[PDB]
């Protein structure tokens, strides 16, 4: 368990897909060259999980870049980090996805999965020991969506001994309202329900929201919100990046994390949140941490894990604090909300601590965390589907494109299937 | 039969194609299998155009479909503010109820169309109509956790 | 003499194996490099600790042990630690991917790749031997490689050395220092693969060993290698007989004949004492009687639970240091009759007793402040039904809505396996109850 082959597919996809790498590289201290410029010795150790070492000692990420839209791919390397990337791993198609999930998993969308396929095999026979998939993407537009869940079935069957993890970006009115997304959201999340290990799912809803009501931004920007998105990537991805004690992997997280195949779905938080160019006041103390983690203004998925039940939880805190100051609060945390925390399955909170830091903060605490409550994401994006699919609006660029209007009620079904799922052990009792 | 091409002229949103079949006598109130009217498809897809002229030959603004949809049930569910005003100012029925037991206020504030939302409610939009599971306009909101549709239905 | 081959597996197998090694070599007086000055015979003697360290022709003692695991991170601290040149290099074998903390994958998925070259490595040392007794395997209980590998080594292990001992060191979980929310899970799985093909079985609880460093140690939040330095020194009290001239213990055997009195109930529990602080350099210290009566302290024990609740069936009192046997008959004969230290109806009332001349080492570094007398209370009560009945229960609340199971059931093992498992640890409780408690 040591490589990890990162795939970026449309537009939202590479967005905070660049933003990843951008923030992780500053944090282990490559440059938008690939020249390691860092201070510190540990963050080498675990370099190998995500970038490729050349031989004239550069680092280059193990990434790669999808889209049936060239326009996104240009972006990119405009941006800073654009240049550390192989040329070779950029796969973009010429026509777009038209914001269709069928135009990007039956038809435009398959006459390109192939070239990427093609990349990622290199990716993997290059590898010492391929510790799984890491995919981001959203699940409203077309590219990501269509063409993502179709690399996921794709890559679930040529390398079906690997993890599939996944970086959905969920929709939401207050971004963007294409009265389609719920269409392409509902289609994707049957494909990520069959398919993928462990699913974080970004809300961009919940992201609107710390953005216009905590931040106080009154019109957040695609920028300020995926600040929010990097942060919670950065953190949920510290212990798999950097030593430590724990020497984690995809697969231990999965079996400690999920206990039902299904129920894979992550609910992420992080601590403190701030906006770009912020950084006000003066840290915060570990309890301040402790409690904001598992509050539900903290959440980057728009739930409430006090209308639902903890099944696991896993908290890391990232940076100078008393190790023991953290395992009395986590302690009283979970004594005090002794109802919010499933009874049958003991010991169903993990704390990690890592000394170095996040790059602006010297506290912070990211939360992963397995609710019920995660139900309130599948069953808003239900309703909006259910209420677009009765009327049976825009099903032409669907059906016209070979899709079947039975795909849509079996997707529509499985997700209340999932919905009833978490709401069986809400209520279960160990009795 | 100008009849099926006013229906997929409407939906396309060719506004000459519209001119034309109505000079030659085409049905403005045309309806296809599901009972959809020109004025349905034209207010589904935001044509806002090809909405107004219809208005103008007769087209009957409260018309239904199998469903019990009217024109201001699709216009409130895609979020066509300005094709809502056009509809309210012909008399819509701002309260009109489909099959399901849906008014064009529950549909504007399940796709949080927060402004459709202000417009149906400021013309006598019934925040009380319940669906057939007996769930109001502030019930969704409450229910989704929308803090932004809870405010605005609190006028 | 007879040899006795060591096998540690997995994380916790083989940092308890690095202490206790570590302390071997201590009061063997040999060098991180095997050259130990004060031996006569340079290329083979039969000497006492010849049965833990073989000789080879330039007078280096290496071990007759075996790391095992499926990852490489830990082992390869061994390779390149300050003991780098004691083991066998071929000794210290390793995998790519662990368990991920399941067994399914430490014992079929995972475990096969690489079960046929630690049995061949096995064979290399068995082959050195001239009376192999037994093997000495130490393992975790929650690991996936701990449980997993450790049965399947135990299964093979019992197929080809049918006639040989085998004792275990098996770590037992505790909340305060965890790794993985199945660890219940494959408690219960090595344990009822593992009940048949092992003779005797020394648990220890993380817990029990985490509230010693912190009350008699000082240690705020103790860390695995306090807790190893200090769990080393309980099994070097119950391994000194093989090491040395002993006169009870001498041999594997012995520990099945003065604890196991059933196959089955072979959990021996153990109290260790005195411990105490470092930092206390100069305590007075305890008399024969003072260390013998906290022996039948709960603090002192090895594993969590309540002798005074269950029955004896076995208890040996291994002393190390200054002791003089007229004080161990006596501060027995006063254990006898204060306390209610009831014993089964069908067992002799008695105390085996052995004594170990050798002061207790402590390892520089280490938090143990060195005394000069100790003992080590390995007692065989039905107490331990306790801690079985702790872990079944955690079992339980799980594998009733069937939590996780789907992953031990990818891995090529079967659900019927779990009920089987849980119907074997039923079938134990059940048999520390027709003894009494
Ligand atoms: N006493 C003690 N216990 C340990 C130590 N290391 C791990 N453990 C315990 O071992 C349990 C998990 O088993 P491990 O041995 O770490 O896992 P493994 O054998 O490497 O198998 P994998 O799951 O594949 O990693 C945890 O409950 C820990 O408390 C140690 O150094 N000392
Ligand atoms: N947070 C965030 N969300 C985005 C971004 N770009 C697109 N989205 C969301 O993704 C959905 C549209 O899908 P998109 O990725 O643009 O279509 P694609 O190019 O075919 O994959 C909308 O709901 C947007 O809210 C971005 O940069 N940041
Ligand atoms: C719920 O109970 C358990 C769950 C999991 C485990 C161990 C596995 C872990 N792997 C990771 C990986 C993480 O990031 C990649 C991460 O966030 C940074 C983690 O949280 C700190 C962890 S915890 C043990 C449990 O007892
Ligand atoms: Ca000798
Ligand atoms: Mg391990």
């Amino acid at each position: 368990m040591r490589e990890i082959v990162h795939i970026q597919a449309g537009q939202c996809g590479n967005q905070i897909g660049a933003k990843f790498w951008e923030v992780i590289s500053d944090e282990h201290g490559i440059d938008p060259t690939g020249s390691y410029h860092g201070d510190s010795d540990l963050q080498l150790e675990r370099i190998n999980v995500y970038y490729n070492e050349a031989t004239g000692n550069k680092y280059v990420p193990r990434a790669i870049l999808v889209d049936l839209e060239p326009g996104t791919m240009d972006s990119v390397r405009s941006g800073p980090f654009g240049q550390i990337f192989r040329p070779d791993n950029f796969v973009f198609g010429q026509s777009g996805a038209g914001n269709n999930w069928a135009k990007g998993h039956y038809t435009e969308g398959a006459e390109l999965v192939d070239s990427v396929l093609d990349v990622v095999r290199k990716e993997s026979e290059s590898c010492d020991c391929l510790q799984g998939f890491q995919l981001t993407h959203s699940l409203g537009g077309g590219t990501g969506s269509g063409m993502g869940t179709l690399l996921i079935s794709k890559i679930r069957e040529e390398y079906p001994d690997r993890i599939m993890n996944t970086f959905s970006v969920m929709p939401s009115p207050k971004v963007s309202d294409t009265v389609v997304e719920p269409y392409n959201a509902t289609l994707s999340v049957h494909q990520l329900v069959e398919n993928t290990d462990e699913t974080y799912c970004i809300d961009n809803e919940a992201l609107y929201d710390i953005c216009f009501r905590t931040l106080k931004l009154t019109t957040p920007t695609y920028g300020d919100l995926n600040h929010l998105v990097s942060a919670t990537m950065s953190g949920v991805t510290t212990c798999l990046r950097f030593p430590g004690q724990l020497n984690a992997d995809l697969r231990k997280l999965a079996v400690n994390m999920v206990p039902f195949p299904r129920l894979h779905f992550f609910m992420p938080g992080f601590a403190p949140l701030t906006s770009r160019g912020s950084q006000q006041y003066r840290a915060l103390t570990v309890p301040e941490l402790t409690q904001q983690m598992f509050d539900s203004k903290n959440m980057m998925a728009a739930c409430d894990p006090r209308h639902g039940r903890y099944l696991t939880v896993a908290a890391i805190f990232r940076g100078r604090m008393s190790m023991k100051e953290v395992d009395e609060q986590m302690l009283n945390v979970q004594n005090k909300n002794s109802s919010y925390f499933v009874e049958w399955i003991p010991n169903n909170v993990k704390t990690a601590v890592c000394d170095i830091p996040p790059r602006g903060l010297k506290m912070s605490a990211t939360f992963i965390g397995n609710s019920t409550a995660i139900q309130e994401l599948f069953k808003r994006i239900s309703e909006q589907f259910t209420a677009m699919f009765r009327r049976k609006a825009f099903l032409h660029w669907y059906t016209g494109e070979g899709m079947d209007e039975m795909e849509f009620t079996e997707a529509e079904s499985n997700m209340n299937d999932l919905v009833s799922e978490y709401q069986q052990y809400q209520d279960a009792t160990a009795d | 039969d100008l009849g099926k091409k006013l229906l997929e002229a409407a939906r396309a949103g060719q506004d000459d194609e519209v001119r034309i079949l109505m000079a030659n006598g085409a049905d403005v109130n045309a309806t296809d299998a599901s009972g959809l009217t020109p004025l349905h498809l034209a207010a589904t897809y935001g044509h806002l155009e090809i909405v107004e002229v219809l208005l103008k030959h007769g087209a009957d603004v409260n018309a239904i479909d199998i469903m019990g949809s009217t024109p201001l049930h699709l216009a409130a569910l895609i979020g066509h503010l300005e094709i809502v005003e056009v509809l309210l100012k012909h008399g819509a029925d701002v309260n009109a109820v489909d099959t399901w037991g849906d008014t064009p206020l529950h549909l504007a504030a399940i796709m949080g169309h927060l402004e459709i939302v202000e417009v149906l409610l400021k013309h006598g939009a019934d925040v009380n109509a319940q669906d057939k599971f007996g769930k109001t306009a502030f019930d969704i909101s409450i229910d989704n956790g929308n803090e932004d549709l809870a405010e605005i239905l609190q006028k | 003499m007879r040899e006795c081959i060591s096998i540690h597996v997995g994380q916790a197998g083989v940092q308890i194996g690095n202490a206790c090694w570590e302390l071997y070599c201590l009061e063997h007086g040999i060098q991180p490099d095997g050259q130990m000055p004060s031996d006569k015979t340079i290329g083979g003697g039969d000497d006492s600790f010849n049965t833990f360290f073989s000789e080879t022709g330039a007078g280096k003692h290496v071990p007759r042990a075996v790391f095992v695991d499926l990852e490489p991170t830990v082992i390869d601290e061994v390779r390149t630690g300050t003991y780098r040149q004691l083991f066998h290099p071929e000794q210290l074998i390793t995998g790519k991917e662990d368990a991920a903390n399941n067994y399914a994958r430490g014992h079929y998925t995972i475990g096969k790749e690489i079960i046929d070259l630690v049995l061949d490595r096995i064979r290399k040392l068995a082959d050195q031997c001239t009376g192999l007794q037994g093997f000495l395997v130490f393992h975790s209980f929650g690991g996936g490689t701990g449980s997993g590998f450790t049965s399947l080594l135990m299964e093979r292990l019992s197929v080809d050395y049918g006639k040989k001992s085998k004792l275990e060191f098996s770590i037992y979980p505790a909340p305060q220092v965890s790794t993985a929310v199945v660890e219940p899970y494959n408690s219960i799985l090595t344990t009822h693969t593992t009940l048949e093909h092992s003779d005797c079985a020394f648990m220890v609880d993380n817990e029990a060993i985490y509230d010693i460093c912190r009350r008699n140690l000082d240690i705020e939040r103790p860390t695995y290698t306090n807790l190893n330095r200090l769990i080393s020194q309980i099994v070097s009290s119950i391994t000194a007989s093989l090491r040395f001239d002993g006169a009870l213990n001498v041999d594997l055997t012995e520990f099945q004949t003065n604890l196991v009195p059933y196959p089955r109930i072979h959990f021996p529990l153990a109290t260790y004492a005195p411990v105490i602080s470092a930092e206390k350099a100069y305590h007075e210290q305890l008399s024969v009687a003072e260390i013998t009566n906290a022996c039948f302290e709960p603090a002192n024990q090895m594993v969590k639970c309540d002798p005074r609740h269950g029955k004896y069936m076995a208890c040996c009192l291994l002393y190390r240091g200054d002791v003089v046997p007229k004080d161990v008959n006596a501060a027995i004969a006063t254990i006898k009759t204060k306390r209610s230290i009831q014993f089964v109806d069908w067992c002799p009332t008695g105390f085996k007793v052995g004594i170990n001349y050798q002061p207790p080492t402590v390892v520089p570094g280490g938090d143990l402040a060195k005394v000069q007398r100790a003992v080590c209370m390995l007692s065989n009560t039905t107490a331990i039904a306790e801690a079985w009945a702790r872990l079944d229960h955690k079992f339980d609340l799980m594998y009733a809505k069937r939590a996780f199971v789907h992953w031990y059931v990818g891995e090529g093992m079967e659900e019927g396996e779990f009920s089987e498992a849980r119907e074997d640890m039923a079938a134990l409780e059940k048999d520390y109850e027709e003894v009494g408690v």
